[PDB]
């Protein structure tokens, strides 16, 4: 019952942290739009001893305008309480996230046998207002055994506390941290890594290079590498350095791990190591998670202005990037700005093969040659008004137009 | 770019405690774990253990942990493992490494090994002896003989001598020492102008001897 | 040593693909993703071919390659070159920041060619004689099929008294190398008028002499 299927890898970095992540990027989030809502369900395909076990989770209607962070309303064949081990959250731009605590079992098994289960796809379903299901299978490209427990409790011994807290808005870690070095830049191999450690998570991050080698003046943006299931979005770090005493030399070292979960909990511990060698240091930092809703989950637009005369007026939708011509399925949806009754605001959805719905009020489409989607309106006014329209294919990226029409 | 060296006794007597460091060059401590890696002779790989975070993680293998400590000297770009209560059993090539990526699960750059021979029996510093020879090429050697602990070092020309030279694995005798040769073939005509000399270490014994090869 | 699971051997020819597996448990292989695959040629320290499972350093070629499916690694050499007789060891995390590794699995390329030994014999030298001893050396090196016998000779009759030899070793070439030693007093040197270190392999034999006159 998908109209739209996306497939994806799942890979992992290392090893499982605590907490299992997948990114779905592809989801509509229309734009303009307080009343607009999706239904999502998601089922997990686990495997057990090579016996496949589903279970599906229901995430009830998400409300992107009231509510970011969603625990699952029921879920089937689950482990008692295992509820308590979903979240999802969106992340801004028409993205979500699905993360899933990984050292207890979400399915109950026999104590002697399936004691080493593996999580091999996520299958995700999202309905929007025009009645479109969405699908995302993604598939763990590189699975590993899930292991209960294995929960030490680690604290480093030596390391200078900062009254510095590190905040993470959208799973996502950014502080900076002012350091002195007895080096200059020029004379400098720079090393840094981090560990975040709580409650039954812990992270570590790396620079796949090892050092930064010969620091330059200004800034010097190198790649992190955190363990776990990794984000499209690379994780980063930026060392400053000063312009040209006896004083020390200063540099701001400021870090942005990607992948970092709120199951780690408030005043969870960052720990930094650095080095500059021409020793060793270590910086310590508490951190916390933002409840603040994005406020951005709207989907990227393309912006366009139409003038017309008299009250008929026309747009001509183009193909989507990665559609070609011949694509099995093309889909065309419109609505005008800012709706607010969602039983008749959203029912211009046409197919190829479809033709206007008896729903849609002063709105024509149809698909030209060279599969160009021709929108025309007929009862404009005289005061302006935007047109929100938005055009997917099978294995295309969904593409969303504001268009306002303007009277000459 | 970075190079490691290990350093130790040679012979460790039986039930006391074995003592090695590892030497860095062309590089830092920095971010890095540390790791020793040790090896019987004819057999297999076994992980001792490793030091990270500055010193703030000392991770030992399970079956070892209560006899092994590992300590760094960044002042001294050293870092050492100590084994104590020891036996023939802990006779081993003894490597040390540099592991990187999460978790220091990458040992990339590794040192040349020593080895570590656990016994109660008294060492014995070796005799050198020349082995002196129309051919195009001849072939000059030395002789060491008759030394108990087993590693044994023959370097030609203060080690510029390097093609053309084979030493050859030890003979073990009936009285339990050991013998072995060091030979380079050598361009006739190079031998009556250059002067050939091997260099020949017994660190067990604190030897080390030179030896003129003339014709 | 505790240890994971490797086969003892594995063989291959020149061009082959050669594959060497590696099973642990859903505690170290199944459980992380820090594979590693290490090279070990005779008397050098191993060699990192591959980490995390399927990840090749740098200057290491891309005729090796790892991959995983459940608590079994598995390392692939395709192009099987001679250059590639070595042991191969495994290693995987165990959790707790502990390390194991397998047992290793030592690599036979076939069809190399047979190698005839190189004899070399040293006569006593003045200083030792000195000393009143006298050791002969017989140096044997580049022969490939492993296996050599040794038969000294005392004026053109067999020896047996004195005679130490050693087992073959693997050289950097692949080939193989012997020493045969013939412990005597200055005295048995010098009431004799040739000694003859006589080398046997594949069928055929080398002889080498050396006598006490100048
Ligand atoms: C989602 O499924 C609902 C019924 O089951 C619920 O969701 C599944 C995934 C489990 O979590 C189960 O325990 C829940 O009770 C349907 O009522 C709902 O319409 C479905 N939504 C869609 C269309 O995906
Ligand atoms: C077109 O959409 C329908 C659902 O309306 C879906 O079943 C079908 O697979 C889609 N076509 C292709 C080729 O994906
Ligand atoms: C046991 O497993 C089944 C799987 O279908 C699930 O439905 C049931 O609720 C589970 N019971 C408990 C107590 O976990
Ligand atoms: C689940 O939570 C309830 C809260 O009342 C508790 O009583 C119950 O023991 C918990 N069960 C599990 C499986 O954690
Ligand atoms: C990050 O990785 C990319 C691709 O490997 C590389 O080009 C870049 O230099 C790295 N660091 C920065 C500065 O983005
Ligand atoms: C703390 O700061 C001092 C500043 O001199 C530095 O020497 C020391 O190494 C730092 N220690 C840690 C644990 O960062
Ligand atoms: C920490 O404070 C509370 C308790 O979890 C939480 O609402 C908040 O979002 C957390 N982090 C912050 C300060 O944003
Ligand atoms: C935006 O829409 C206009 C009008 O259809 C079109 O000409 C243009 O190519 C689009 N640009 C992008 C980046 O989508
Ligand atoms: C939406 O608001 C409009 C005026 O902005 C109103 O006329 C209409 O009744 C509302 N939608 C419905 C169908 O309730
Ligand atoms: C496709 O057809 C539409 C409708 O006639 C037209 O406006 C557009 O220019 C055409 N484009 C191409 C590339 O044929």
């Amino acid at each position: 019952v998908c109209q739209y299927t996306i497939q994806s890898l799942i890979h992992l970095t290392g090893e499982d942290p605590g907490f299992f992540n997948v990114e779905i990027p592809e989801f509509p989030f229309y734009p303009t739009c307080n009343v607009c809502t999706a239904d999502v369900n998601v089922t997990i395909n686990f495997d057990v001893g090579g016996k496949k076990h589903q279970l599906d989770l229901d995430f009830g209607q998400l409300t992107p305008h009231t509510k970011a962070v969603y625990q699952p309303r029921g879920a089937f064949g689950g482990s008692e309480n295992a509820t308590n081990l979903f979240l999802l959250e969106l992340l801004g731009a028409g993205e979500l996230a699905l993360t899933m605590r990984s050292k207890k079992l979400p399915i109950n098994v026999t104590t002697g046998e399936e004691q080493q289960v593996s999580l091999e796809s996520v299958d995700v379903y999202f309905q929007d207002v025009f009645g479109t299901m969405w699908c995302h299978h993604a598939e763990m490209q590189n699975p590993v055994y899930l292991i209960p427990e294995t929960v030490p409790y680690i604290k480093w011994d030596n390391c200078n506390s900062t009254n510095i807290t590190a905040v993470v808005r959208a799973q996502g870690l950014d502080v900076t941290l002012p350091l002195s070095l007895p080096t200059s830049a020029q004379d400098s191999n720079f090393s840094v890594k981090t560990e975040m450690l709580g409650n039954e998570i812990d992270i570590e991050c790396i620079m796949e290079d090892g050092e930064i080698s010969q620091v330059l003046p200004g800034d010097n943006k190198f790649n992190i590498t955190c363990s776990g299931y990794e984000s499209h979005v690379p994780s980063g770090g930026i060392l400053t350095s000063t312009s040209p005493p006896g004083t020390g030399y200063a540099y701001s070292l400021r870090l942005t791990p990607r992948p970092v979960s709120r199951f780690l909990g408030n005043n969870s511990i960052l720990y930094v190591f650095y080095s500059g060698n021409g020793g060793d240091y270590c910086i310590q930092s508490n951190i916390v998670f933002s409840d603040e809703i994005p406020a951005s989950q709207d989907m990227p637009t393309n912006t366009t202005d139409i003038t017309y005369v008299g009250d008929n007026a026309t747009y001509s939708v183009p193909m989507v990037t990665s559609e070609d011509a011949n694509s099995p399925n093309v889909t065309v949806t419109a609505f005008w700005a800012w709706p607010n009754n969602t039983e008749t605001d959203f029912k211009c959805k046409w197919t190829l093969t479809s033709g206007t719905p008896s729903g849609c009020e002063n709105i024509s489409g149809a698909f030209a040659s060279n599969r160009t989607f021709d929108i025309t309106v007929s009862g404009l006014g005289t005061a302006p008004k935007t047109l929100i329209i938005t055009r997917t294919a099978t294995n295309a990226t969904t593409t969303t137009h504001k268009v306002i029409f303007s009277k000459a | 770019q970075l190079q490691l060296q290990e350093s130790g006794p040679g012979v460790v007597k039986p039930s006391e405690t074995l003592s090695l460091t590892c030497t860095i060059s062309g590089g830092s401590f920095s971010t890095y774990y540390w790791t020793w890696i040790r090896q019987p002779p004819g057999k297999g790989l076994e992980w001792v253990g490793y030091i990270g975070n500055g010193g703030r993680s000392l991770n030992y293998n399970p079956s070892l942990k209560s006899r092994i400590t590992l300590s760094v000297d960044a002042s001294k770009n050293q870092f050492s493992l100590k084994v104590t209560s020891v036996t023939a059993a802990d006779t081993a090539v003894y490597y040390c490494g540099r592991a990187r990526g999460l978790r220091g699960n990458w040992f990339d750059v590794w040192g040349p090994g020593v080895l570590v021979t656990v016994s109660s029996a008294s060492t014995k510093g070796p005799s050198v002896f020349p082995l002196a020879p129309s051919e195009s090429t001849a072939a000059l050697g030395c002789l060491v003989k008759d030394y108990f602990p087993e590693p044994v070092t023959v370097s030609w020309n203060s080690g510029s001598l390097t093609s053309g030279v084979h030493t050859f694995p030890a003979v073990l005798q009936s009285s339990g020492l050991y013998s072995l040769s060091s030979v380079v073939t050598v361009p006739s005509s190079s031998l009556g102008t250059q002067t050939y000399v091997c260099n020949v270490n017994h660190k067990p014994s604190n030897t080390k001897v030179d030896k003129r090869v003339e014709i | 040593q505790a240890a994971l699971t490797q086969p003892p051997s594995v063989s291959g020819s020149p061009g082959q693909s050669v594959t060497i597996s590696c099973t642990g448990t859903s505690s170290d292989i199944g459980g992380y993703n820090y594979v590693s695959w290490y090279q070990q040629h005779p008397g050098k320290a191993p060699k990192v071919m591959i980490y995390e499972v399927s990840k090749r350093p740098s200057g290491v070629s891309d005729r090796f390659s790892g991959s995983k499916s459940g608590n079994i690694a598995s390392l692939t050499i395709s192009g099987l070159q001679a250059e590639d007789e070595a042991d191969y060891y495994c290693s995987s995390y165990a959790g707790s920041n502990t390390f194991l590794f397998g047992g290793g699995t030592r690599l036979t390329v076939l069809g190399q060619p047979k190698a005839a030994p190189s004899v070399t014999l040293f006569p006593p030298s003045s200083e030792e004689l000195q000393a009143n001893k006298a050791t002969l050396v017989c140096l044997i090196s580049d022969f490939y099929p492993g296996a050599v016998e040794v038969a000294w000779k005392a004026d053109g009759s067999a020896v047996n008294a004195g005679v130490e030899t050693t087992k073959p070793s693997k050289q950097s070439n692949n080939k193989y190398a012997a020493s045969s030693y013939l412990s005597l007093t200055s005295d048995q040197w010098k009431s004799h008028k040739s000694y003859s270190c006589q080398v046997t392999h594949e069928g055929s034999t080398v002889e080498k002499t050396v006598a006490p006159a100048e």
